[PDB]
């Protein structure tokens, strides 16, 4: 049923549908081709058959209101959004080597040094998503795109939420996040510190080869994030090691700043790499 | 697990247990969750005898992944030069784009592999492609 071209009114630019490059819970996303100017973007398309109501349509209009207010070096861009009577059409960013989960899947364990060039900017695009008041709420291999050079950008601001006042407790998320922060669990509410926890198990699961707390059973999963319960082999080296253990801790305030976090001493030591090799998406450097 | 087997055993570099494996009726073309085959897990390994092996068995030369690499972009990329003549030689597209639009000698060149580059060049790889 989608349109083979399509046609933004507000802004005359009109785009060739192309290779499809995945759905993702209400959307399918393709390679969108301007039609004047030849750029490829993502279009992401959203049946409006599925924005029947309340978590979903606003969860789509959040995330538009919340994405298209940012730009960051390490945050998916956002080029604009229209509507048919039918689809509802965002143009973003095309980050053309897909995310750290098909990387994840084909390498489970990275080296340090790669685990350290993806999370500083993981880090640097969170820390600019903080500074603007914004908490992403959904940090997971997924939404961490990679474009041709390797470089890491933010997207999926489908959970995320716009901090209004200094000290705002958010007490709801428009669907369950992917990394349960303990305080998401408890009733206490949550802020900023969210993104930091999901960072310390990005950054566990980069390492380690597999997720901090994930069981075979939900109940015995959240029990564990519950309890802090959790374990990181010894091959491990010390400076991560304890930097995971910063991150992933129970009470909120315990947790690095994302500021603080940036400056750990994982990351202003050791070895950052000039370049990965594309051959990194597939076997160790 | 026949196709899984395969899988493991041509990215192990595993000589015999791959030719039992495809007796045994194992699917060359058997694709792992990032839609790798046994045919490029063999050559971004270096495995020349298996890729010799599942190529004269039938095995899809121009496979692309999750990624759109051919077997022939990642032999490309990792410097194996044998293994870029043997897929050469077995049909391999020279010009395979991938979901950025490189081409194999694209991915070598970036990689500082110049003798593959080379090779490539004489197998036909169009530099404006």
């Amino acid at each position: 049923e989608i349109p083979e071209v399509l046609v933004d009114p507000r802004s005359r630019r009109r785009y060739v549908r192309g290779r499809f490059l995945g759905k993702g819970g209400f959307a399918k996303c393709f390679e969108i081709s301007d039609a004047d100017t030849k750029e490829v973007f993502a279009g992401k398309i959203v049946p409006k058959s599925l924005l029947l109501k309340p978590h979903q349509r606003e969860k789509m209009s959040m995330e538009i209101s919340i994405h298209r207010s940012l730009a960051h070096q390490h945050v998916v861009g956002f080029h604009g959004f229209f509507e048919d009577n039918d689809f509802v059409f965002v143009v973003l960013e095309l980050c053309r080597r897909r995310s750290l989960l098909e990387l994840h899947k084909r390498r489970k364990a990275l080296t340090e040094p790669e685990a350290r060039y993806y999370l500083r900017q993981i880090v640097l695009g969170c820390q600019y998503l903080h500074r603007n008041r914004v908490i992403h709420r959904d940090l997971k291999l997924g939404n961490l795109f990679l474009n041709e050079d390797l470089e890491v950008k933010i997207g999926d601001f489908g959970l995320a939420t716009k901090v209004e006042y200094d000290g705002e407790r958010k007490k709801t998320l428009c669907g369950t996040p992917n990394y349960i922060a303990p305080e998401v669990l408890s009733k206490k509410g949550h802020s900023f510190e969210v993104d930091v926890w999901s960072i310390g198990c990005i950054m566990y699961t980069l390492l380690v080869g597999k997720p901090p707390f994930e069981t075979s059973c939900l109940k015995e999963t959240y029990l564990r994030i519950k309890k802090n319960e959790y374990s990181i082999p010894k091959h491990i080296n010390p400076v991560a090691a304890s930097l995971i253990q910063k991150m992933l801790q129970t009470d909120p305030t315990a947790r690095p700043t994302i500021n603080e976090l940036l400056n750990d001493e994982f990351f202003t030591s050791g070895y950052i790499p000039a370049r990965l090799p594309i051959t990194c998406l597939t076997i160790p450097p | 697990d026949l196709g899984k087997k395969l899988l493991e055993a041509a990215r192990a570099g595993q000589d015999d247990e791959v030719r039992i494996l495809i007796a045994n009726g194992a699917d060359v073309n058997a694709v792992d969750n990032t839609g790798l085959t046994p045919l490029h897990l063999a050559a971004v390994s270096g495995h020349l005898e298996i890729v010799e092996v599942l190529l004269k068995h039938g095995a899809d030369v121009d496979a692309a992944d999750v990624y759109g690499f051919t077997p022939l972009h990642l032999a490309a990329m990792t410097g194996h030069l044998e293994i870029v003549e043997v897929l050469l030689k077995y049909g391999a597209d020279v010009n395979a784009f991938d979901m950025t639009g490189s081409t194999p000698l694209h991915l070598a060149a970036d990689e500082g592999h110049l003798e593959i580059v080379e090779v490539l060049l004489k197998y036909g790889a169009d530099v404006n492609a």
